[PDB]
RNA sequence: CCGAGGGUAGGGCCCGUGACUGGGGCGAAGUCGUAACAAGGUAGCUGUACCGGAAGGUGCGGCUGGAU
RNA sequence: AGCGCCGGCCAACUCCGUGCCAGCAGCCGCGGUAAUACGGAGGGCGCGAGCGUUACCCGGAUUCACUGGGCGUAAAGGGCGUGUAGGCGGCCUGGGGCGUCCCAUGUGAAAGACCACGGCUCAACCGUGGGGGAGCGUGGGAUACGCUCAGGCUAGACGG
RNA sequence: UUGGAGAGUUUGAUCCUGGCUCAGGGUGAACGCUGGCGGCGUGCCUAAGACAUGCAAGUCGUGCGGGCCGCGGGUCCGUGGUCAGCGGCGGACGGGUGAGUAACGCGUGGGUGACCUACCCGGAAGAGGGGGACAACCCGGGGAAACUCGGGCUAAUCCCCCAUGUGGACCCGCCCCUUGGGGUGUGUCCAAAGGGCUUUGCCCGCUUCCGGAUGGGCCCGCGUCCCAUCAGCUAGUUGGUGGGGUAAUGGCCCACCAAGGCGACGACGGGUAGCCGGUCUGAGAGGAUGGCCGGCCACAGGGGCACUGAGACACGGGCCCCACUCCUACGGGAGGCAGCAGUUAGGAAUCUUCCGCAAUGGGCGCAAGCCUGACGGAGCGACGCCGCUUG
RNA sequence: CCCUCGCCAAGGAACUCUGCAAGUUGGCCCCGUAACUUCGGGAGAAGGGGUGCUCCCUGGGGUGAUGAGCCCCGGGGAGCC
């Protein structure tokens, strides 16, 4: 009746927990960031939305995020920051 | 290469859309003799610059949606509305096909 | 990886393998990705051994790795003679 | 308090889905039965292929009741419905699984064989 | 939110079965008659229609695949 | 050493028993007191660690017919028109080259199959080599017939 | 041009039409009567019914810290083993089955400027400095079991932060290119783990990038059975705009907008079937078939779901619902042979609870090696073919 | 005790000649709706969902003047008890 597959469902748990945890932060962020920059609040919306970028391209170094969902998730912030900076602007910090 | 294939519009009456109909020949594989048989391309006009009656050659593509897998490639020839009869005649006539 | 190794053909008793390149995931019968020579340890012919040399150096010089008992029969074939 | 006419839904898989009391087997005029008691039934309502059918006359315990039932310890339980397993003539369910709780009192009055395969006992 | 499924209610198709019932096939050792095959003893056949224990008959119109 | 069969198809014949019985049977048919046709027997025919039966597939079936059938009376012409789709379509000349045809090239795995050789004492089984194909992609080419566009005609058809 | 036989039976007789019938080959066969040997094959076609017991997936001390027994010898140390734990890599292969599916499932040829790919190979560069958790372990509570709850401790190839930027990711501009392909400038963002020897040197690792190789995802053309006594079908339905999601396109999902999409070239509906390489027959054309072997698909008691991961929506992993069965101390708990054998039911009918990792192959390992019901072999059965005997 | 009326545990027609009587159901809006048919119907078949208030956005009509005010018929969103 045993297995060391139980060590691997053991396992399993404990990554799902850093997974979810990390992807979280990265959509509380990038909300965060893209609510600012609709208000924006020019320079706090990049601040946060750098936060952000980093802990995308963080979680891509590991298996939470396939490197091109990174790349997918911080293409459409930048996207959707900017634009909204459209209406009203200016870039206040970086960026770019 | 990318299938590309000649066909009629015969509807235009979705937006960016048109129906572009392809028809081919072949011999029956017993009875020996060339038929024909046809079939409906749902093409991608992003421009809507195509319209009914054109002929068209459509190339096979990236997905663009359920059902479009083909943009058009180009023009080639205005106004067959001859053969658009051709296919709506036939549509209609199934009006009396029932029961 | 990608493998170089010998695919059990002939009959009960009476080996005959291939050396054949497949990928390590396949059965060992199974469908190769090409095969480069044989070998029959029973050695009951002329050649009971053959290897296509400028082939097998291909795969290996793009990352094909050769099982134990496949190295040797392409060491004994100078697939490796420096 | 079931009597003649008190439709029973049947917590075991003898197939039975609804039973209608025709009669409680407990003496010779007795007015109602409750949890514990015989009743002999018709089968009002079954699904297809079960042991039973509609229109079977069979045997069935009560094993739960909307009336509630008193304890000595001043406690009263009350349950949803009214349910009743199915038996033979020795006291068997004639099912193999019974469904939902029961009252405790199935087993002072030799259930045993029901009130053990309940997952609940209340 | 969606969601296995559960419950309620009303529909569609299919299969099994049913008091009784309609003909059908067969069997054949029976009853009744002899409608068709000969001009088959009223030429036959026919669509329809009415009718008769039964094959059938008669009307109307048709065909000859009718003998003399 | 066994099993089927010995009326015809189908290779293999006599005696007894039975008497429209018992029974055989794939089809035609056998048995009602001289049965090569039932049952046994002798003998015979065919196969042989097999022989027979039942089931199912293709075959014979040109009996769904493309190769390769038919419709007065054998089964089979729609009761008759009108007409939609479709299928099909006269003579001459050009353009296009879709069908069609040619060449090249890729693909057409391995096994199997086919030809050669070879290994198990043979074979079955198994190995090495050889030979290709339809079909589809690509490049090039041909233009008679079918197609398509274009221009002529009058024998089809329509009209005065 | 290596290929093509027919016969019986409608009549008194005839010719013709026409059905029935037969001789041939074939099989995962079965039944009867009989039965000696060997070889290669081959054997649940029915209940994708239900299954007692063993076995079918693990490995590494050259990632880490402990326990228990011993060896070496002065409480402590080393060394070995063994046992879990933490950490890898495997467990997505391999093996079974054919239920579902008439579909881009399969076949064949194509597309991806719309994509991924662990371990393998080639090439570019790199490993500085900090901090923390959780088991094992000690301490309590709960059971018959399954087991688990809580308190505290400690290591690492475990986790995080900063540093470093060859590079790589992303927005904007611009050049080539032309669906999201390649390049470049500014801004922003991202690396790491060390272990071992013979120890200023090598081995196995760890990191980011590029290419390769292999394996895949998705897309399109054409092909793929019976019933028209199924003729109409369609509201995520067909298209669009924006977003969500993914590796990636897409009504895959959602909001809004438009009113479309399909159908006698047979939609919709019903029935049946996994498809192919092939197999069997046939002169061929064709018909029939898809068992063994190879390829793809689909499924893992019936259903739904996602987690972990390069890869799964995972046969011997997880969650939930159902059905069934079992265990028990009656409080509670457990299972999924369509893996190999084996039992039972069903059936006309289909095998040993065998042996071994020696061979081939796979997994982990520097290696020794360990695991391998894949596989290699052996057993049963005239089931088939081939060979041989009873002279 | 009778009349008229309100409630009632569990049951739910076992009442009785008979569900007699009393329950149930009940308006409007939306979805949805069978046999059969004289094609009207059967149909309010059946069955089901909605129904208050608050704030924000919004479409059309009447009266005006084309506008404001007034009156009429809506739609979408977020919420509260
Ligand atoms: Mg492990
Ligand atoms: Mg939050
Ligand atoms: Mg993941
Ligand atoms: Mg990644
Ligand atoms: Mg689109
Ligand atoms: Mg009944
Ligand atoms: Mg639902
Ligand atoms: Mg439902
Ligand atoms: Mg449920
Ligand atoms: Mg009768
Ligand atoms: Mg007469
Ligand atoms: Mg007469
Ligand atoms: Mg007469
Ligand atoms: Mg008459
Ligand atoms: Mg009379
Ligand atoms: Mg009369
Ligand atoms: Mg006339
Ligand atoms: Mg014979
Ligand atoms: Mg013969
Ligand atoms: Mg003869
Ligand atoms: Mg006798
Ligand atoms: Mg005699
Ligand atoms: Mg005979
Ligand atoms: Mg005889
Ligand atoms: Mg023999
Ligand atoms: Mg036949
Ligand atoms: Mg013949
Ligand atoms: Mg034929
Ligand atoms: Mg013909
Ligand atoms: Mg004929
Ligand atoms: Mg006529
Ligand atoms: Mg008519
Ligand atoms: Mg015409
Ligand atoms: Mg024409
Ligand atoms: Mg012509
Ligand atoms: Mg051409
Ligand atoms: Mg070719
Ligand atoms: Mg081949
Ligand atoms: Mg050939
Ligand atoms: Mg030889
Ligand atoms: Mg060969
Ligand atoms: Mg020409
Ligand atoms: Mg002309
Ligand atoms: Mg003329
Ligand atoms: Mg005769
Ligand atoms: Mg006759
Ligand atoms: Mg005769
Ligand atoms: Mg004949
Ligand atoms: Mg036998
Ligand atoms: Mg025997
Ligand atoms: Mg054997
Ligand atoms: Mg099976
Ligand atoms: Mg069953
Ligand atoms: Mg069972
Ligand atoms: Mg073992
Ligand atoms: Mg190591
Ligand atoms: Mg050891
Ligand atoms: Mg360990
Ligand atoms: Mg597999
Ligand atoms: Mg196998
Ligand atoms: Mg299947
Ligand atoms: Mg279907
Ligand atoms: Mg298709
Ligand atoms: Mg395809
Ligand atoms: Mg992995
Ligand atoms: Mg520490
Ligand atoms: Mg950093
Ligand atoms: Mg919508
Ligand atoms: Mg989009
Ligand atoms: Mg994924
Ligand atoms: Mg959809
Ligand atoms: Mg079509
Ligand atoms: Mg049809
Ligand atoms: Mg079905
Ligand atoms: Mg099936
Ligand atoms: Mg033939
Ligand atoms: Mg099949
Ligand atoms: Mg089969
Ligand atoms: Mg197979
Ligand atoms: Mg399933
Ligand atoms: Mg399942
Ligand atoms: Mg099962
Ligand atoms: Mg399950
Ligand atoms: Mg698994
Ligand atoms: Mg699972
Ligand atoms: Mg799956
Ligand atoms: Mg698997
Ligand atoms: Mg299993
Ligand atoms: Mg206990
Ligand atoms: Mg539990
Ligand atoms: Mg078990
Ligand atoms: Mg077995
Ligand atoms: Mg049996
Ligand atoms: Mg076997
Ligand atoms: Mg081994
Ligand atoms: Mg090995
Ligand atoms: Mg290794
Ligand atoms: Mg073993
Ligand atoms: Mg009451
Ligand atoms: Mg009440
Ligand atoms: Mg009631
Ligand atoms: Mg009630
Ligand atoms: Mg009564
Ligand atoms: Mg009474
Ligand atoms: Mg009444
Ligand atoms: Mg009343
Ligand atoms: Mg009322
Ligand atoms: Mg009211
Ligand atoms: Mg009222
Ligand atoms: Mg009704
Ligand atoms: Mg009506
Ligand atoms: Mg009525
Ligand atoms: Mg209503
Ligand atoms: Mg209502
Ligand atoms: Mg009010
Ligand atoms: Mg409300
Ligand atoms: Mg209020
Ligand atoms: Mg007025
Ligand atoms: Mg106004």
């Amino acid at each position: 009746r045993n297995l060391s597959a139980l060590k691997r469902h053991r396992q399993s748990l404990k990554r799902r927990l850093r997974n979810k945890a990390k992807k979280s932060a990265i959509k509380t962020l990038s909300k965060k960031a893209i609510q600012l920059a609709q208000e924006g609040k020019a320079e706090e919306a990049l601040k946060i939305m750098r936060k952000a970028e980093s802990l995308i391209d963080k979680a891509a170094k590991g298996s939470t995020l396939h490197k091109n969902a990174a790349a997918r998730r911080k293409s459409r912030l930048m996207r959707k920051v900017r634009q909204l900076l459209e209406a009203a602007g200016a870039p206040l910090i970086g960026g770019g | 290469p990318k299938k590309v294939l000649t066909g009629v519009v015969v509807s235009d009456k979705m937006q960016k859309t048109v129906t572009v109909l392809v028809e081919r020949q072949f011999p029956h594989p017993l009875y020996g003799k060339v038929i024909k048989r046809s079939k409906k391309y749902l093409a991608h006009d992003p421009e809507e610059k195509y319209k009914l009656g054109d002929v068209v050659e459509i190339i096979e593509s990236r997905p663009i949606s359920k059902r479009k897998r083909f943009r058009v490639l180009r023009l080639v020839e205005s106004g067959r509305m001859d053969l658009v009869e051709k296919y709506l005649i036939r549509r209609q006539n199934y009006e009396s096909l029932s029961k | 990886m990608v493998k170089i190794r010998l695919a059990r053909f002939g009959s009960k008793h009476n080996p005959h393998y291939r050396i054949v390149v497949t990928d390590a995931r396949r059965k060992r019968d199974g469908k190769y990705i090409e095969k480069i020579g044989y070998y029959d340890p029973r050695k009951t012919t002329p050649d009971w051994l053959k290897v296509d040399v400028e082939r097998a150096r291909y795969w290996l010089s793009v990352g094909a790795q050769p099982t134990d008992t496949a190295r040797r029969l392409l060491r004994q074939a100078g697939v490796f003679r420096q | 308090m079931i009597q003649p006419q008190t439709y029973l839904e049947v917590a075991d898989n003898t197939g039975a889905r609804k039973i209608m009391c025709i009669r409680v087997l407990k003496g010779s005029n007795a007015k109602y039965a409750t949890v514990g008691d015989v009743i002999v039934a018709s089968v009002k309502e079954a699904i297809p292929r079960g042991a039973v059918k509609e229109g079977d006359v069979v045997k069935a315990v009560v094993v739960r009741t909307k009336k509630e039932i008193k304890r000595p310890d001043g406690s009263a339980i009350r349950f949803d419905d009214n349910a009743a397993v199915i038996i033979n003539n020795q006291l068997e369910p004639r099912g193999t699984r019974v469904f939902g709780p029961v009252a405790r009192e199935l087993r002072e009055k030799g259930f045993m064989k029901i009130v053990s395969l309940a997952p609940e006992v209340l």
